[PDB]
């Protein structure tokens, strides 16, 4: 199960934010903060996997702004990368020609989105096409 | 200014008012609130949250807000207290451990300052035993002629039956409103 | 700007 | 004793540099973001800061802060007076402090950053003076630098000789949450507009209570100034043997003296506000402000800060006289008043709500500022008595002078 | 780009070779690499217009280190630049010559500068002053070969007083870096023909003035008294570093002066004002007051003695000045101030910096341990804290409380029973621990001192080393004093601190505590629970010595940082 | 009411830190008076404009009723707003998501598949220990229902309930029983990952 | 008119003290 999924941009202003774990929101925004410190303090030959406070964060960012993931030390390191381009994928697809000025607008779509494909930490839609449809039916109800 | 539009709004009825849901739980809250709105004995299951409704008379749209009576959701209360108008409390008179609870609650209540506007309005619930008091026997053991500064009204509504809401109503809407 | 451009240019 | 003074952006770009001895490389202003951002996340933010054996010494100006790098043990003070200094230069020759005329007046600046500093020993700083050998739109130096006289150009010529002068007094009140007043302090201000032709050698002459009592006219109203702070121009030396102060006036306005002394009379302000705030439910704000200062003077603009909280929202206030504005940008109530007759006193009677969730954590009481600002009052007393304007060609002069009385550090303590 | 602007600037045209110079200040301004066009701006460097002159300049001294070879082609023209009519155009000639960090350039320069010392303007004077002394601080066996110190020295005693005050700085900064060897010490007549042109000196040069006199050594009291009544003036000036420049060569002065004489006392009178006005001045330089009047202080106490108003903390006062602000109250901390003190803490107690709440409660508790006629005022104000229900105030008041009863633990039994109960659930270490010394060597007037310590011992063997030796010291003089109703639990605290205690230091002491209990539970009153001597508090004050030499170094790096010249340096 | 394209434009317009910590106490303050009014027409633009602050690192304490009752109400978008709000500023800490049970329950049986889909995702993402002991009864029902739709929420829940309550992992013994021939992908990987929690 | 107090003239030296 995914503890935590923060959209940051390179500035470092995050653009999206889910975490699965109850924690405070002073403790929530230094976790945030030291992700963002973390993830902004390395390379780009970091192999994308980071071992903080015992959680595999993950960061693959596609464009300017990034991704982050708290994974627990019980699944596969491949299936987050592999869910996170997929949600890209989706999105992409949701919106049409996804960029950063779309993400700030649109960000209640996206958390829908994002509520709608994984919940709790957990997938909730294997399939690329069902989760459009149901998420555009979801919309067109008003 | 002009309040040409508030003249012709209020010519055909304007005001609507707000009102309160209060009591223990299982005192025929769910229960009123459903005979008011609907119409029917509706059989609900204890008030974990809340109920939100509106009735509709004399053309004032009586906005309902009903609030169990569980232990953890009795100070719960104060939410309800912000952005309120009216407060009608339903006594339980079939449970007589549960009297003192009741009162106290109400006193408790009763006993905050921003709750100053919203008059008093007692609900003699539970009318359908043998066991269920008068209108002055309750009255008198909860002590409501000693509360300075409040209009409340004690009314006798059986759940079963639901005689005495139109009373009620029409009671809640002299002493909210102070017009012909 | 560098934010206009697509996630992933599909 | 600087490395190298450069300018960087709220971005951490530097917008200039200009390295004027080279015992420092260029390639350590990029830790100096990193540092100035963990000292204020750790609050250990400082003025002063340490790369190492290189310490960065700066302060904030309106865009950008001023950092200039060091390595020996440099006068930091004299970096600080170095870096006012230039940012006085800055503004004389520019209207705005930001970038936009950082990255539009770079032939100008480097040329000024380059004469003004030269191996960490700062040189010229008269803007005045210096408007003269560099221009943004060369020929020799003016002597008014190489001469004594390094604060009055010579040759100047107006057709009148009119002399404005500005005793702005600052009345600072720290009032505490008991009543009582612990830093009441009154700092005089004489600012000089002076505007004559040639380099007269200004006499100035006011009602001092050392004056007084060292001529034996010690017994009428006399300031007793416990600080006073001349200008360049006046010489310490006259000040110094008899309280004569000689000084000759420059072209355009300036600080002549600031005179500084305690303050033991009764507030201009007094202020009476009460505090009905109910948990979680409603607030009263019964505020009454009475004015102590005299009848006669009236205080245009005042201004009493009143902090309201910080979450309260659907407020209504029940004053008496002058508008009453909440901000919800400084969170707090401006008790606004455009005029404020002597002795008038203003009754408000404030009413907000509140949220019934209470707050994370606390906000603090900030604590109730009054902005008054009454013209042609000098609480102190001080009176000018002369102004000795000489000149050797022989000119009458018209002098002038306006006091005016406004609130300094004037906060009352919060309950 | 590259290929059209090094055509632009190979041109005949001025319109164009300026445009180019000014995209090229601007490349490399914005933060483009331009050195690779420094030959390129060679050619295009003997202009007769002066606005592409100081560009070229500038562009030669940052692209100078860079492309040393490249710079070779550069001393002609400054040699033909060192003799331009114009004296602006010769002190940027000047200038540019001593900016040039090129070691095979400076030894071609050595007959400008010999050329440019006795030069009549005084701007090329100046310039030449400065190019002096960068040239010694770049190679200072090519500046003593020069001989320039004989024309340095005679600098000081010619005219243009701004002249003068640059020779004497780039003199102080020459023998800065000198080995104290030939040293450039001046007789009277030196000190009294500078402080004639002292008060010719502006702003800038008035620092220069006053900081020669900073080396200087008085000799007698009239010399003094003289340097002391020529310095005075210098008190009314508008620049805060001229002030303090002069309030630190006052005080580097009073060490000679006699305080029997009339001139010390006027000296001090006259020195509180300025250290008045100068707290009043921006919030940069509050902090560099403030350590100036902390460097003072220590020295000199007897000045700002009534100076406590000026003192308060302001509401928006920085985090700087209001920690400063703290430390400056307590120093002047006494009992005729002391009600004032104690109401300035209360008020910094209601404040939201939680490392301001503890520096204030730090203050307070340094506050109440100097003076000991406050010592019931701080116990009552620690003890409105502790009621004020803050976990941070409570811990602070904890540990004040600690640190107080250790001091004067004799009229501290009555506020035990107020402490016995004051949510003893803060895990705070600096709080538990000190708690529970106070509970243990106070154990008398609380009667469950065994039922408090018996929630503390739940997990004494994982809390902490200090805490468990904490613990462990108060059960064993809880069992000394009171062994009826402690007998099992000095037992059980000797079974977990012995066999289950993997602490060194810990298991040490327990096998220690066990011994002394199985051999002699008498002797145990007169040898753990025995009268401690008096505790000497830490002093604040500095050691004479670093004071002394600590007094010269004045507005400086090394009195802000509190520490020695050569431990800050690299 | 203004828009949350307009609120985010005013946000971006600001540059030094202090004036965008102005600008959005100025929106606050806006928000907070139409919260105490109790507005009902423009409530989703002022509850994503609250949502948006609270992302943007301010506080959104006041705004917390405001999401109840607009969880308790009828529009689709109001509802999806104020699952949104329970959603990111709702927390186990929090206290105030007690109230939210009976809201839950009352979505928990409403007829649109959207509204208890969103109510299911809510309430797997701020499980708490007393809100799933009071839910459980509720999340069974769902598990034994025949929509592929909502056949992967209702593992969701009910995985999410077995970590939040270990104990209560013996009510979901039965149903689970027999649910491995789903043709649906997205069905049989949550029966998959609700029998590899088991 | 000017806000803050009309500007007054000023002398040139105290008259009174010789
Ligand atoms: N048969 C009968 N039962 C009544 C009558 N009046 C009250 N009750 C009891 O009161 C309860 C009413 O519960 P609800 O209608 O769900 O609303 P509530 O009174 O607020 O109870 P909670 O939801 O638990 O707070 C019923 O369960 C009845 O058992 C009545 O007149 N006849
Ligand atoms: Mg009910």
């Amino acid at each position: 199960m995914i503890h935590f999924i923060l959209l940051f941009s390179r500035q470092g202003k995050l653009r999206l934010q889910k975490w699965y774990i109850t924690l405070p929101d002073k403790e929530r925004k230094k976790i945030t903060r030291e992700i963002v410190q973390i993830i902004l303090s390395r390379g780009h030959r970091t192999s994308s996997f980071v071992d903080w406070k015992e959680l595999k964060l993950v960061y693959k960012r596609y464009a300017s702004l990034y991704f982050c993931c708290a994974i627990e030390n019980q699944d596969n390191e491949l299936l987050t990368l592999e869910i996170v381009h997929r949600y890209v994928e989706l999105l992409d697809k949701y919106f049409g020609n996804v960029c950063e000025l779309d993400i700030i607008f649109n960000f209640e779509k996206a958390y829908f989105i994002l509520d709608e494909f994984i919940i709790g930490g957990e997938i909730q839609e294997t399939s690329k096409k069902i989760a459009v449809k149901a998420i555009e039916d979801s919309d067109m109800l008003q | 200014g002009n309040i040409f539009a508030n003249l012709f709004k209020g010519l055909f009825g304007k005001k609507e008012m707000r009102i309160l849901m209060v009591g223990l739980d299982a005192a025929g809250k769910t229960t009123i609130l459903y005979k008011l709105k609907l119409g029917e004995i509706v059989t609900t299951i204890p008030t974990i949250g809340f109920n939100v409704e509106t009735v509709e008379y004399k053309n004032i749209s009586f906005t309902v807000w009903d609030v169990g009576g569980q232990d953890k959701i009795r100070p719960l209360w104060r939410h309800y207290f912000q952005n309120t108008q009216g407060l009608i409390f339903v006594v339980d008179s079939n449970d007589r451990e549960r009297v003192n609870e009741a009162r106290e609650e109400l006193m408790r209540m009763l006993a905050e300052d921003e709750l100053r506007d919203a008059v008093l309005l007692v609900f003699a619930n539970k009318q359908d035993l043998p066991n269920a008091m008068n209108a002055a026997e309750i009255t008198d053991k909860l002590g409501l002629h000693s509360l300075r500064h409040r209009n409340w009204y004690i009314q006798a509504t059986c759940a079963t039956s639901g005689d005495g809401l139109y009373e009620g109503l029409d009671w809640l809407s002299n002493q909210l409103r102070n017009q012909k | 700007k560098g934010e206009n451009t697509s996630l992933l240019h599909p | 004793s600087a490395s190298a003074v450069y300018v960087l952006d709220l971005k951490g770009k530097v917008l200039i540099c200009r390295n004027y001895r080279g015992d420092v490389d260029m390639s350590e202003v990029e830790h100096f973001m990193p540092i100035l951002m963990e000292k204020e996340e750790e609050g250990m933010l400082s003025p002063i800061l340490a790369h190492g054996g290189v310490r960065f010494m700066w302060i904030k100006h309106n865009n950008l802060y001023l950092v200039a790098t060091s390595k020996k043990n440099a006068c930091v003070s004299l970096v600080f007076s170095f870096l006012y200094k230039v940012v006085q230069v800055f503004s004389e020759y520019f209207k705005e402090l930001e970038e936009e005329s950082i990255r539009d007046n770079f032939v100008i600046i480097y040329e000024l950053l380059d004469e003004l500093m030269d191996f960490g020993y700062p040189q010229t700083t008269d803007s005045k003076i210096l408007q003269e050998y560099i221009t943004q739109e060369a020929p020799r130096p003016p002597a008014t630098v190489t001469n004594a006289v390094s604060w009055r150009s010579e040759g100047i010529k107006y057709r009148k000789n009119e002399v404005f002068l500005d005793v702005i007094e600052a009345v600072n009140l720290l009032v505490s949450a008991n009543g009582n007043v612990l830093r009441s302090e009154i700092v005089g201000s004489i600012k000089m507009r002076v505007f004559l032709s040639g380099m007269p050698e200004l006499r100035l002459g006011l009602n001092d209570k050392v004056l007084f009592d060292n001529t034996g006219r010690g017994k009428s109203k006399s300031v007793e100034l416990e600080d006073v702070k001349f200008h360049q121009c006046v010489r310490l030396s006259r000040f110094e043997n008899d309280r004569t102060i000689s000084f000759i006036p420059p072209d355009g306005e300036f600080e002549l003296m600031s005179y500084r002394l305690n303050t033991h009379v009764k507030p201009l302000i007094w202020i009476e506000s009460v505090i009905e705030k109910h948990s979680h439910s409603r607030i009263e704000y019964m505020v009454k402000a009475k004015s102590q200062f005299k009848r006669r003077s009236t205080a245009n603009n005042v201004e009493i800060h009143i902090p309201v909280p910080n979450d309260a929202d659907s407020p209504k206030f029940k004053t008496t006289v002058g508008s009453v504005k909440w901000v919800p940008e400084n969170s707090e109530i401006v008790w606004s008043v455009k005029s404020f007759p002597g002795g008038k006193e203003y009754l408000m009677r404030a009413h907000f709500g509140l949220p019934s969730v209470e707050a994370e954590d606390k906000e603090g009481k900030p604590p109730i500022s009054v902005k008054f600002e009454i013209p042609y009052f000098t609480t102190s007393g001080i009176q000018v008595r002369y102004l000795k304007i000489i000149e050797k060609s022989g000119y009458q002069a018209l002098p002038w002078v306006r006091y005016i009385t406004q609130n300094g550090d004037y906060q009352l303590r919060t309950q | 780009e590259i290929f059209e602007l090094k055509a632009e600037l190979n041109s005949d045209k001025k319109e164009k070779k300026k445009e180019a110079v000014k995209k090229v200040i601007a490349s490399m301004t914005v933060g483009k690499d331009v050195s690779a066009l420094f030959p390129d701006v060679v050619n295009c460097m003997q202009t007769d217009n002066l606005e592409l002159k100081k560009l070229v300049y500038l562009y030669l001294m940052n692209y100078a280190k860079s492309q040393p070879d490249m710079a070779i082609m550069a001393v002609n023209t400054f040699v033909k630049d060192c003799e331009d009519p114009n004296p602006l155009i010769r002190a940027l000639a000047v200038r540019t010559m001593g900016c040039i960090r090129v070691d095979k350039i400076t030894e071609y320069l050595c007959e400008p500068l010999r050329k440019c010392l006795k030069d009549e303007d005084p701007y090329v004077r100046k310039t030449a002053a400065v190019c002096v002394a960068k040239l010694h601080d770049i190679n200072a066996q090519l500046v003593e070969d020069q001989g320039f110190l004989d024309t340095l020295k005679d600098l000081i005693s010619d005219s243009n007083p701004m002249v003068v005050a640059n020779a004497v700085a780039a003199l102080s900064e020459i023998a800065e870096s000198h080995p104290s060897s030939n040293l450039l010490d001046l007789n009277p007549q030196s000190i009294n023909k500078l402080l004639t042109a002292l008060n010719e000196c502006t702003e800038w040069g008035q620092i220069f003035i006053l900081d020669c006199l900073a080396n200087y050594m008085p000799k007698d009291d009239r010399e003094a008294q003289s340097i002391c009544e020529r310095v005075t003036p210098r008190l009314s000036h508008a620049n805060s570093a001229v002030v303090l420049s002069a309030v630190k060569v006052l005080m580097k002065f009073m060490e000679m002066l006699s305080k029997d004489l009339d001139y010390y006392g006027t000296l001090l009178k006259k020195l509180a004002p300025p250290l008045v006005t100068l707290l009043s001045a921006e919030p940069e330089l509050q902090y560099v007051a403030l350590r100036n009047i902390n460097l003072i202080v220590q020295k000199r106490p007897e000045i700002l003695k009534h100076e406590m108003k000026v003192f308060f903390v302001k509401y928006n006062d920085p985090i700087y000045v209001k920690l400063e602000k703290l430390d400056i109250m307590i120093r002047l901390a006494s009992q005729a101030n002391i009600a004032q003190v104690l109401a300035e803490l209360r008020e910094y107690a209601t404040e939201v910096d939680v490392d301001f709440v503890r520096k204030a409660v730090r203050a307070i508790g340094r506050c109440a341990i100097k003076v000991e006629q406050s010592a019931e005022r701080c116990v009552s104000t620690l003890l409105d804290l502790i009621q004020t229900k803050v976990n941070y105030v409570v811990q602070e008041a904890i540990v004040v409380i600690k640190d107080i009863f250790r001091k004067y633990p004799n009229k501290y039994e009555s506020v035990i029973a107020t402490l016995c109960e004051n949510l003893d659930s803060l895990d705070e270490p600096e709080a538990r621990a000190a708690m529970i010394w106070i509970v243990g060597e106070y154990a008398e007037r609380i009667d469950n001192a065994d039922e408090l310590l018996e929630s503390f011992l739940e997990g004494f063997h994982d809390k902490s080393t200090q805490v468990q030796l904490q613990l462990l010291t108060a059960i064993v003089k809880l069992f000394l004093k009171k062994p009826t109703e402690t007998q099992e639990l000095v037992q059980q605290v000797l079974s977990l601190a012995t066999q289950d205690s993997d602490n060194p230091d810990l298991r040490d002491r327990g096998y220690i505590y066990w011994r002394l209990l199985s051999t002699d539970p008498v002797a145990a009153k007169e040898v753990v629970l025995a009268e401690k001597p008096l505790i000497s508090e830490e002093t604040d004050l500095i050691e004479p010595t670093l004071l002394d030499e600590l007094i010269c170094y004045i507005g400086t790096l090394a009195s802000v940082y509190h520490k020695p010249p050569s431990a800050f340096v690299e | 009411p203004i828009r949350l394209r307009e609120l985010i434009r005013t946000i971006r317009t600001a540059r030094t830190q202090a004036e965008e910590r102005e600008m959005i106490q100025k929106e606050c303050a806006a928000i907070r008076s139409s919260f105490r009014e109790e507005d009902n027409t423009y409530r989703c633009r002022n509850v994503a404009k609250l949502l948006y602050m609270h992302m943007l690192g301010y506080p959104a304490h006041f705004g917390q009723l405001e999401c109840l009752k607009l969880i308790a109400s009828q529009k689709f978008t109001d509802k999806r707003i104020g699952y949104l709000g329970a959603m990111l500023l709702l927390d186990e800490r929090q206290d105030v998501h007690l109230l939210m049970t009976n809201c839950i329950k009352n979505d928990l049986n409403h007829s649109t598949q959207f509204v208890q889909g969103l109510a299911l995702c809510t309430l797997g993402c701020m499980g708490s220990s007393e809100m799933c002991r009071d839910l459980a009864g509720e999340v069974e029902k769902l598990l034994k229902t025949s929509n592929s739709y909502l056949r992967k929420k209702a593992a969701l829940c009910a995985v999410h309930v077995i970590r939040k309550v270990p104990e209560l992992m013996e009510m979901f013994l039965p149903a689970t029983k027999n649910l491995l021939n789903e043709k649906n992908h997205g069905v049989l990987h949550t029966s998959v990952v609700l029998l590899t929690e088991m | 008119d000017r806000k803050g107090g009309s500007y007054s003239q000023a002398a040139g030296s105290d008259s009174a003290q010789s």
